[PDB]
RNA sequence: AUCUGUUUGGUGGAACCUGAUUAGAGGAAACUCAAAGAGUGCUAUGGUAUGGUGACGGAGUGCGCUGGUCAAGAGUGUAAAAGCUUU
RNA sequence: GAGUCCCAUAACCUUUGUACCCCAGAGUGAGAAA
RNA sequence: GCGAUGAUCACCCGGGUGGGUACAAAUGGCAGUCUGACAAGU
């Protein structure tokens, strides 16, 4: 079970690493992310220009 | 134990009655547990001998109020005046510590003021710290009429009292069995109480 | 409880429209204690009815899933559905009237070529709707004559419509001048009030059902609440987290205000923010 | 160790209605409200007041969840005399008769138990207590015992049980009071054995806060229990935050 | 409704009985009621396994009640021939318990059947 | 849309009418849950329009099992049928609130006209009626709400687990405890008497050692001055003249040396001698309920090894269910103070345990025990023994 | 013991250092007089205030409103029906 | 002047008399007989 | 013609010393019965 940081998705996008193949790939193991409401709200005040990073975090298999 | 004897099961809470037994606002208590009372229901078999034992407790405390009645009688004939002074009650231990009345009689006035603390006397003797000063007397009437420190005068008082009545109870060959010596006595005490305690520390 | 009765993946496009009926099948009455139902519209040319499970009776104890799709020649821009009876309307390239037990649009009305992108049914004289164009038009219809009534070319396009809850002949336009007009049905030629606060387009347009206020939505990130009697807003409302305003309601007891923005979520706000929802005794009442 | 004829110091615990007996040895002991008699062969106390001869029971902390919790070092304890507590999964007087110990004569204890066998001996045991209330019934449906218990300050759930945060849910909406207590004691096995234990507490944590119970600490009772912990909260229904 | 509650069916039976056979070459078996019993009392027991036609069946019904107090799961065998055979002994056994040893070579086998026994419960 | 709500209290159904209707969107607010704490601020959503208390505790139990089961008693359905006004069963239903959902469908069944609402607005009502009891029936006779719950709780629990006196085995406890008291009891009378009368005539207490006897001589020779050839036969005919004893003592109260007592005295030594007289009888009546009990209550256990030895095994225990779940070793040192099951002497006792813990097994887990099994498990301690 | 001198407990509290406090530090009394804090108890109940200004009230008539039963009509369905919806 | 309030209405020790006991104790756990 | 419904597992010369549990009695022990002339009022 891995607590995602707000950074962690917007490095993530810039390195083209997918957030779920990413950390199977990593651990070989089944990862299941978690976005607490602080980081999805800090996606939200972060403005427009992110508006990709949030559209990823609302992956439904990020839980 | 009457209470069963009247009523057997709650079912006749309802229409028995508890009057004689218990006042009216007691009674009536007893009444409202009954049909919301917690417990299970009995057999007859387990009801009649909770009667008999029940039984037995009336029937008890009704040969202690005998015995208690026998006594009475046995104290004023055979210490007519000492039962005027201290009571039959008190008068019977006091009797029953020393073994006999004669043996009471020879003893000081001092002794019978402390005669059932010797656990408390001894101690104190001999770890030198005050002395009890009641022994078996303090649960005389004239003692509990007495309040704060005159109680510790009036048993001084009427243990010496005690034993101007006692011996005469002992030592008399024609004594005749009305208690005057006793009565005498206990009005001494009764004016030794009287004064005693009309006094009043606090200045008026 | 802030959470949803069911999710369904109803539209492969976008869904361009959506609207909560009680419908009215000729030989079956639905259970609308037990079930509510929605239709909802898409530029993929199909219709489609749903049905909920709610828990607002106690009185039994399914169904729960697409009912009926009807489906359409061109793609669809708006849905709303007829008060009284089952009868809705959907507005794509051409209005169409349809009923909830054909498949098919029963009717067919159009002023014109022109293309409808959103359209609103009357709320007291339910025979009556009003639609928008995209050539900056205004146009009315009246079902008791199965055709429409009369047009108003405006300088700017229109993207909402909503009708006056207490006054069956009055209706207030959201247009895209960054301004709203209150208009009367029998003289369009004039408006009634304007509505100046916004600084960017106003997308959505709502009456309280007290009829007394109106609510906007608008490109530039905020809600504002008018005074009928007033052509100036008494109130902004803005977060950053609230992105572009597409859609605001108000709650049926008046109290609360639903706006939906494109970052993806549904907002509600007090329509008085000074008040609170407790009970109150009489020292704090008056 | 704690024989027969040795004696001992009783002095009051930080928590009320619990006692500390000292010695070579201490035990967590607390009044008996039933005096002569053990529920469960637990050892006693009895002391001279003036005399009346009054008796202590000794809380084994290797039998009740609770002793253990104690032991630990909890901080808050809800459980307090003159309170009315709601104990869930009474499976007998092994802790709810030391729980009506702590309310005292004033409070009351609902214990709610589902299996039948044990549930007999709550009734022979609630008859020595006056102030326990046996109520054999399934806590999944508190609907059936309504009529049964009022409002309740504190709500102790032992239900090993893998929904029980729901048993838990719904008692507390019903009974329990605003601000009032709740204490869980979670085993993991039970819930969910495929996974750790660390992972079942920080679930069942989670879904507390979304039942509007605010939890105030966690401990885990080991050396006495291997992955348990007791969970103890507050039900704020105004709000968490 | 039935005195022994829950039974086990055919297909579990089997599996009880194996993980019976394979705790008694391991030294991790307790057989007989009396053994049973104690075990119980010390708290060693991952459960217990009764036999369903012991004659009569209430000789030992008090091991549920101690079962439900400690919450050790158990289940009955419909034959008490086939349990005592696959205890290891030469005699009928109405009742055994399996010892807990968190060092034992079958732990994964009855953690197993531990589970099933508890979602029969 | 909530109009009327239904309470359900242990002393009888209670219905309200809502006078004002909280706000639904905004029910997880705050101020909107601090209100239902605040009984100023409740008071002005619901009130009470009746109440129908229950006839007694019977009919309480009835109700709580219906309520329990979702069934609608006949005593609410004269509740709502008083209070619910008609409304259509399709245009327009008055709006009930209901605690639980299972009671919804029973009361459509009855009342076509009303509307089941438990949802969480409902449950609120709900829960501020429970929280302030008592204060919102204006004083109306509510008994004791939390008596009754007590009163009521037990009949619900034990109902369900069909308790039993037939399942008591404490009586055997209280008599067990009883009959060795008056064992110890009649003695210590008994002695006393002898001493009383042995003042007067202190020889006799040497003729008649056995204190029964004694007591009911002395009941009969209260004064040794009297002595009679008639009364002689009537002393003979107390116990026998085997011993000779009636011969003696008239021969002995003669010539003897017990100063004579008081009449008074002598009243007390008969009374008191007639005390001891009633314990023995009292007690020999006790020893046949004892031996009656144990066959009702562990058949199997008194049959093994008989109704005092398992009687006083029962207490030892403290209960039957606690003889029944300890082991066969802890049974044995259980009677080991006492002897009561008593190196081939303790293997018989070793094994005589073994069954009398069998025994207690059948006798507590069957609600109606035979003597069947004790019998054979019996007979196989008697094959036991010869081989041994 | 004109033996010994350590430990345990009480009495006492120089110097240095450290901390806190300072119109020095305390004590007793109360059906005394004040200024405040916290908690608890109490139907603590007008969501728009009595049926009523002869400006009125009561009785009765009509209108209006409510419930289900019946009949007919419309729709749906059928080979024809039965059955279901109806502001 | 002076502790009833640690049951002298009692506790403990000793002697005598009476009735029982000399295997493990949270007893062990697959042998026994041939 | 067995068994998990349970196999197996102090001293001294027929006699006397050693130890344990329970109860009762003892006119057996601890174990020795406080002080002694002032006090209260005007
Ligand atoms: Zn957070």
């Amino acid at each position: 079970q891995v607590l995602i940081d707000t950074n962690f998705i917007n490095f993530s996008i810039q390195k083209k690493v997918d957030i779920v193949r990413g950390m199977m790939d990593c651990l070989l193991a089944k990862c299941n992310p978690l976005i607490t409401d602080c980081v999805m709200a800090e996606l939200e005040k972060l403005g427009p220009k992110y508006r990709i990073a949030l559209k990823l975090a609302r992956d439904p298999r990020i839980k | 134990a009457r209470i069963i004897l009247t009523m057997g099961i709650r079912s006749k809470a309802s229409e028995t009655d508890l009057s004689e037994i218990l006042p009216e606002e007691i009674e009536e208590r007893v009444k409202t547990a009954a049909e919301v009372s917690m417990g299970t229901e009995i057999t007859q078999t387990d009801l009649d001998n909770i009667n008999a034992l029940a039984e037995q407790i009336v029937e008890f405390a009704a040969y202690r109020e005998q015995l208690s009645n026998y006594l009475s009688a046995r104290m004023k004939a055979i210490a007519p005046n000492l039962t005027q002074l201290v009571g039959e009650l008190v008068g019977a231990r006091l009797i029953a510590h020393s073994g006999s009345l004669i043996s009471l009689a020879k003893s000081p006035a001092s002794t019978i003021q402390i005669l059932g603390a010797e656990k408390a006397l001894f101690r104190a003797l001999k770890t030198k710290h005050d002395t009890p000063k009641y022994g078996l007397l303090y649960h005389a009437s004239l003692v509990g009429q007495a309040t704060g420190k005159n109680k510790g005068k009036i048993a001084r008082v009427l243990a010496a009292k005690a034993a101007v009545s006692l011996r005469y109870d002992a030592l008399a060959e024609d004594r005749d069995d009305s208690g005057d010596i006793g009565l005498e006595s206990r009005a001494k005490v009764e004016n030794r109480l009287s004064q005693l305690e009309g006094r009043d520390l606090r200045t008026t | 409880t802030r959470e949803e009765f069911v999710s369904f993946k109803a539209h492969y496009g976008l869904v361009t429209g959506l609207c909560v009926t009680q419908p009215r099948f000729h030989d079956k009455k639905p259970d609308l204690k037990s079930q509510n139902f929605m239709l909802s519209c898409s530029d993929d040319k199909t219709v489609k009815l749903w049905s909920i499970n709610v828990d607002d009776y106690s009185n039994k104890n399914n169904e729960e899933g697409l009912i009926r799709t009807f489906d359409g020649e061109s793609a669809f821009q708006g849905i709303d559905s007829h008060r009284e009876n089952s009868t809705f309307a959907t507005g794509g390239a051409k209005i169409h009237l349809w009923d909830v037990n054909r498949l098919k649009p029963v009717s067919d009305l159009s002023w014109g070529a022109d293309n409808i992108t959103s359209l609103k049914f009357n709320q007291n004289e339910t025979d009556i709707l009003a639609s928008t164009g995209s050539d900056n038009s205004i146009v009315l219809y009246d079902l008791r004559t199965n055709s429409p009534t009369q047009k108003i070319v405006q300088t700017m396009r229109t993207n909402a419509i909503c009708w006056n809850p207490m006054e069956a002949f009055n209706f207030v336009t959201a247009n895209e001048d960054h301004n709203a007009y209150y208009y009367d049905m029998r003289n369009l030629s004039r408006s009634l009030n304007v509505f100046k606060d916004h600084v960017s387009a106003v997308m959505d347009v709502d009456f309280s059902p007290t009829g007394d206020e109106i609510v906007t939505g608008s490109y530039d990130k905020s809600i504002r609440i008018y005074k009928t009697n007033h052509g100036h807003s008494r109130e902004i409302y803005h977060t950053k987290r609230m992105q572009h305003v597409f859609q605001v309601k108000y709650s049926m007891d008046s109290k609360y205000i639903i706006s939906g923005s494109d970052d993806g979520n549904v907002r509600l706000w007090r329509s008085k923010a000074w008040e609170r929802s407790n009970v109150k005794t009489t020292r704090e009442k008056n | 160790g704690a024989r027969g004829g040795a004696k001992v110091v009783i002095e009051p615990h930080r928590h009320a209605g619990v006692y500390i007996a000292r010695g070579k040895e201490d035990l967590l002991v607390t009044k008996n409200m039933a005096p002569g008699e053990s529920v469960y062969g637990e050892k006693r106390i009895s002391v001279e007041e003036p005399p009346t001869k009054v008796e202590y029971r000794v809380w084994n902390p290797f039998r009740s969840k609770l002793a253990a919790g104690i032991m630990g070092g909890l901080d808050e304890l809800f459980i307090a005399p003159g309170k009315k507590v709601l104990y869930l999964g009474a499976a007998s007087g092994t802790s709810v008769s030391h729980v009506s110990d702590v309310v005292g004569p004033e409070g009351v204890v609902y214990a709610v138990e589902f299996s039948h066998r044990p549930g007999r001996e709550l009734i022979s045991m609630a008859k020595k207590r006056p102030n326990i209330i046996p109520i054999i019934e399934d806590a999944r449906h508190p609907q059936k015992y309504r009529m049964l218990i009022g409002m309740v300050d504190c709500v102790f759930a032992d239900v090993a049980q893998p929904d029980q945060a729901r048993i838990i849910a719904l008692n507390s909406h019903m009974f329990l009071k605003d601000q009032g207590g709740v204490v869980i004691s979670i085993k993991a096995n039970c819930i969910d054995s495929t996974v750790d234990a660390e992972t079942v507490f920080a679930r069942e944590v989670q879904k507390l806060r979304e039942e509007r119970i605010k939890p105030l600490e966690q401990l885990t009772l080991e050396p006495y229990e291997r992955d348990h912990c007791i969970v103890v909260g507050r039900y704020m229904r105004s709000g968490l935050k | 409704n039935p005195k022994a509650f829950p039974l086990a069916d055919a297909a579990l039976t089997q599996q009880i009985l194996d993980v019976v056979q394979q705790a008694a070459n391991l030294r991790q078996l307790k057989k007989g009621a009396n053994e049973a019993t104690k075990t119980l009392n010390r708290g060693i027991s991952e459960f217990i396994i009764m036999a369903a036609d012991c004659e009569p069946i209430e000789i030992l019904l008090h091991l549920p009640l101690l079962c439900e107090d400690k919450n050790v799961p158990y289940v009955f065998v419909p034959s008490r021939v086939a349990l005592g055979r696959a205890c290891g002994v030469s005699r009928p056994v109405i009742a055994a318990s399996i010892t807990t040893n968190d060092a034992s070579a079958i732990k994964t086998q009855i953690y197993a059947v531990k589970d099933k026994i508890e979602t029969l419960l | 849309p909530i109009e009327y709500l239904l309470f359900e209290e242990p002393t009888g159904y209670a219905v309200f009418k809502v006078k004002l209707q909280q706000d639904d969107i905004g029910s997880r607010l705050k101020e909107v849950q601090e209100q239902i704490n605040d009984f100023g601020a409740f008071t002005k959503l619901i009130e009470l329009v009746s109440f129908a208390p229950f006839k007694g505790a019977a009919e309480a139990l009835e109700n709580a099992n219906d309520i329990s089961e979702g069934l609608v008693s006949e005593s609410l359905k004269a509740i709502l049928d008083l209070n619910l006004p008609k409304a259509s069963s399709k245009k327009k239903n008055i709006t009930l609130a209901i605690s639980d959902k299972n009671l919804g469908p029973s009361i459509k069944e009855e009342f076509p006209y009303v509307d089941c609402i438990s949802n969480e607005l409902a449950q609120d009502l709900i829960r501020g009626v429970r929280l302030h009891g008592e204060k919102l029936f204006k004083g109306l006779q509510s008994g004791d709400l939390e008596r009754a719950q007590l009163g009521l709780g037990h009949a619900y629990s034990r109902a369900k687990v069909k308790f039993s006196v037939q399942k008591n085995d404490n009586h055997i406890i209280q008599a067990i405890a009883l009959l060795d008291q008056l064992d110890k009891d009649i003695n210590t009378f008994a002695m006393r008497v002898k001493e009383w009368y042995g003042w007067h005539f202190p020889e006799l207490a040497k003729l008649v050692p056995d204190n029964y006897t004694f007591a009911k001589l002395v009941l009969f020779i209260k004064d040794k001055a009297s002595l009679n050839d008639d009364s002689l036969h009537d002393l003979a005919a107390l116990l026998n003249e085997d011993s000779g004893i009636a011969q003696r003592v008239i021969d002995n109260a003669r010539i003897s040396m017990g100063q004579d007592i008081s009449e008074t005295d002598m009243e007390n030594v008969c009374v008191f001698a007639q005390r001891v007289a009633s314990l023995a009888d009292y007690r020999r009546q006790l020893y046949d309920y004892l031996c009656e009990k144990m066959h009702t209550v562990a058949p199997n256990l008194s049959e093994l090894i008989g109704e005092v030895i398992g009687a006083r095994l029962i207490s030892h225990a403290g209960s039957l269910t606690n003889l029944s779940k300890q082991a066969a070793s802890t049974v044995q040192i259980l009677g080991a103070e006492k002897a009561l099951f008593r190196k081939n002497k303790g293997r018989i006792s070793r094994y005589l345990a073994n069954k009398c813990s069998m025994a207690s097994r059948i006798d507590n887990y069957s609600e109606e025990p035979s003597n069947v099994f004790g019998s054979v498990l019996k007979k196989q301690v008697e094959q036991r023994l010869e081989f041994y």
